[PDB]
């Protein structure tokens, strides 16, 4: 682990030098070392405010919103610096992290971030607020790579059906919570208490880890196996017959 | 309380004083009788229609 500290105390402009240092020092690991380096970045609002506090210094005339027009170009060329190489055995990953004013998904920042980048993650308050942890809500939760970076021999061959079956099955679960906060517990068939069923262990054990519990991926999917075991196959209809003979009855 | 909303409903209810004797018409009774059964019968389900 390599690790780079800029206090908010240290001067505004080595903001904006630190992930210079960190990009460099991860190409340099990546291509001359053919090792697989994955860098996070921290807090990108805050490089924000500082590339903002360089412009206005510097006498430019402002952009949209205040912020200067060619942060596009920036964050581009800090996000752009990834990837893998024809010929070198090393890849970059990048995981920024960034804070959303006012819980607001139109701001700039954001936007600007989710056109760069590929697929995004939240976090949802109404989850923590929930004392669950992490609080990572799924539903609006997306990616753009998942279909290919999985499969047949880098990993088991039952994973994106049981991915599907498990974003389904809480989906369901969770507008039927809504309906019966009105039609009344009363009229709700049995087959619906197995709805919410799946939604309590879905979200006491898949979700809820422990700061500790460092779980694999083969340990994942028992556990979405195990919870997926609660209903019959045939409400599990995202899932293929020939998968359903071998896994669904373990 | 059928949903949010409630509606009233009936019950069949026996309330005790048995249905008269009439022993004289001719000796027939139990005709009447089974004419008792049918009818009770049919008071049930019309309850519950109603």
């Amino acid at each position: 682990v390599c690790l780079f500290l800029n206090l908010a105390n240290d001067p505004t402009i080595e903001r904006i030098i630190t992930p210079r240092l960190a990009l460099t020092t991860a190409e340099f690991l990546a291509y001359q070392c053919e090792k697989h380096v994955l860098v996070i970045l921290t807090d990108m609002s805050s490089y924000a405010e500082a590339l903002r506090e360089v412009s206005a210094a510097r006498e430019e005339v402002p952009g949209r919103r205040g912020f200067p027009g060619y942060m596009y170009t920036d964050l581009a060329t800090i996000y752009e610096r990834a990837g893998r190489v024809e010929g070198r055995n090393g890849s970059i990953t990048q995981i920024p992290i960034l804070t959303m004013p006012n819980d607001d998904i139109t701001h700039p920042i954001p936007d600007l971030t989710g056109y760069i980048t590929e697929g995004q993650i939240y976090v949802d308050r109404q989850l923590h607020n929930r004392q669950i942890y992490p609080p990572i809500n799924v539903l609006p939760s997306l990616s753009r790579l998942m279909k290919s970076a999985i499969g047949e021999g880098m990993t088991r061959k039952d994973h994106a059906d049981v991915s599907n079956q498990l974003y389904a099955c809480y989906a369901i679960g969770k507008d039927v919570q809504a309906m019966k906060a009105v039609v009344g517990e009363e009229a709700l068939t049995s087959d619906d208490l197995l709805y919410l069923e799946f939604l309590q262990k879905f979200e006491k054990n898949f979700i809820t880890q422990g700061p500790y519990e460092n779980r694999t991926v083969y340990e994942t999917l028992d556990i979405g196996w195990q919870l997926l075991r609660i209903f019959p196959k045939e409400m599990l209809k995202r899932i293929p017959q020939s998968t359903l003979s071998e896994f669904y009855p373990r | 309380n059928v949903a949010g909303v409630t509606l009233p409903v009936f019950e069949h209810y026996h309330e005790g004083t048995d249905s008269y004797e009439l022993t004289g018409l001719a000796r027939g009774g139990e005709q009447l009788a089974k004419l008792k059964r049918n009818y009770a019968k049919a008071v049930e389900l019309l309850v519950e229609l109603a």
